[PDB]
């Protein structure tokens, strides 16, 4: 299928640089014309430059010009994005794209940070005993005391969709909290099963804690 | 260099309802524009460009139009899905600018936050910390108020209160109050609580735990 893949999300110290791997599958880019786009944390879209692959002349924002490096070899369509001096104003959600009708990349976020990597401790909500039998149930599991964004919480392995209520993690002292919610029929709780699972890329840490009544 | 200056900065209106975003140009950008829409946590997606086309797949009811400098999104017939924000792009030239981005939230009528209380975690204890939960589900408009009663006295020290965006259909939001307390603050008090005060009831909703 034709579409883009961009690299993996990465955790940069301030002063370092970052090369994005932006790569494409199923057409080639010697006959497209490239693009990169910033996106910080809850802002707007900023362009920050174009490429040709082919010959290679591309052309950046001025705001840029002096830390972004748009490069491209046509051998293997990799597109890629060079990052140079690193600063918190640049943590951010860089996408890559086509000038044409074709969905942007996933985006990858560069985090830069002094902050070393932590693993969540995933906390299963359980309600302090009140008449939960009406209708439906309401647990939750707060993962919290984590870094850096982003991890992954679903319910029973992706069976509970319905219902599900996860909330954009907040920084303190340099780390996180998040939370999910589920509302289950009375009946399926507790004579089911259901617990969270979240996932952490970045200490390759994953979890299962059990939703069990108190 | 060819700035976009889009308004409305933030938006609302209920289903049904046609709307129309705009974005001017500086300068004129001969036709050269793009809108896009971005839900949250997702990639912008490509709406219409080269003015007025719009891209495959793209329901009937989003409309581009603009000549000159004044280029005009109409989405007419507005749906529970198309609450987000919304970007033009410009590239008669370099560099291509982005506009500032229109807020979209979706008029529905008014709905209560069904409050849920969760006492700490029976592991967390030993860590040495402990933080009440309480879920506020499915209310709207998202504005809203809670409270933390600790046992008597009221309490706002340490509280992380996060919102989610619209859901897909029934545009209501979420909140999730996080009262976090340390081992002893919490074994030193029972009836911790959390109450709601929302524009749906004078009488304030009410959910607590005793201990
Ligand atoms: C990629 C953009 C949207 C899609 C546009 C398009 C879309 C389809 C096509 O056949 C050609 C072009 C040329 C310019 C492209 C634009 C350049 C700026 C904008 O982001």
């Amino acid at each position: 299928e034709v579409q883009l893949q961009q690299s993996g999300a990465e955790l940069v110290k301030p002063g370092a640089s970052v090369r994005l791997s932006c790569s494409a599958s199923g057409f080639n880019i010697k006959d497209t014309y490239m693009f990169w786009v910033k996106q910080r944390p809850e802002q707007g879209l900023d362009w920050i430059g174009r490429i040709n692959p082919a010959n290679g002349i591309s052309k950046y924002d001025p705001r840029f010009q002096g830390k972004a490096t748009l490069t491209a070899d046509t051998s293997s369509n990799t597109a890629y994005l060079q990052l140079d001096n690193l600063t918190s104003e640049d943590t951010a959600v860089y996408y890559c794209a086509i000038e044409k009708d074709l969905p942007w990349g996933q985006g990858t976020l560069v985090t830069v940070s002094v902050a070393k990597t932590t693993p969540p401790s995933v906390y299963p909500l359980a309600p302090g005993s009140a008449a939960q039998t009406n209708s439906m149930v309401t647990l939750g599991c707060l993962v919290k005391g984590y870094f850096p964004e982003p991890v992954t919480v679903t319910w029973n392995s992706g069976s509970l969709s319905s219902g599900v209520h996860t909330f954009p993690a907040v920084l303190q002292s340099d780390l996180y909290t998040l939370s999910s919610s589920v509302t289950v029929p009375s009946s399926t709780w507790p004579s089911e099963t259901v617990t969270c699972n979240v996932a952490h890329p970045a200490s390759s840490t994953k979890v299962d804690k059990k939703i069990v009544p108190r | 260099q060819i700035v976009m200056t889009q308004t409305p900065a933030s938006l609302s209106a209920s289903v049904g309802e046609t709307v129309t975003i705009t974005c001017r140009a500086s300068g004129n950008i001969y036709n050269y524009l793009a809108w896009y829409q971005q839900k949250q946590g997702k990639s912008p997606q490509l709406l219409v460009y080269n003015a007025k086309t719009l891209v495959d797949g793209v329901p009937l009811r989003f409309s581009g139009s603009g000549s000159g400098t004044q280029y005009s999104l109409k989405i007419n017939s507005l749906q529970p899905e198309d609450f987000g924000n919304y970007y033009c792009h410009h590239f008669w030239n370099t560099p291509y600018t982005f506009g500032g981005g229109t807020k979209l939230e979706i008029k529905r009528a008014d709905a209560a936050p069904t409050v849920s209380i969760f006492p700490p975690s029976s592991e967390q204890l030993t860590s040495g910390g402990a933080s009440v939960v309480c879920f506020l589900n499915n209310f709207y408009p998202k504005d809203i108020n809670v409270k933390w009663k600790i046992d008597g006295s009221e309490r706002q020290n340490g509280v992380l209160n996060s919102w989610t965006d619209q859901d897909s259909k029934d545009s209501t939001y979420s909140m999730s109050s996080t009262l976090t307390l340390t081992k002893d603050e919490y074994e030193r008090h029972n009836s911790y609580t959390c109450e709601a005060t929302h524009k749906t009831s004078t009488s304030p909703i009410v959910k607590s735990f005793n201990r």
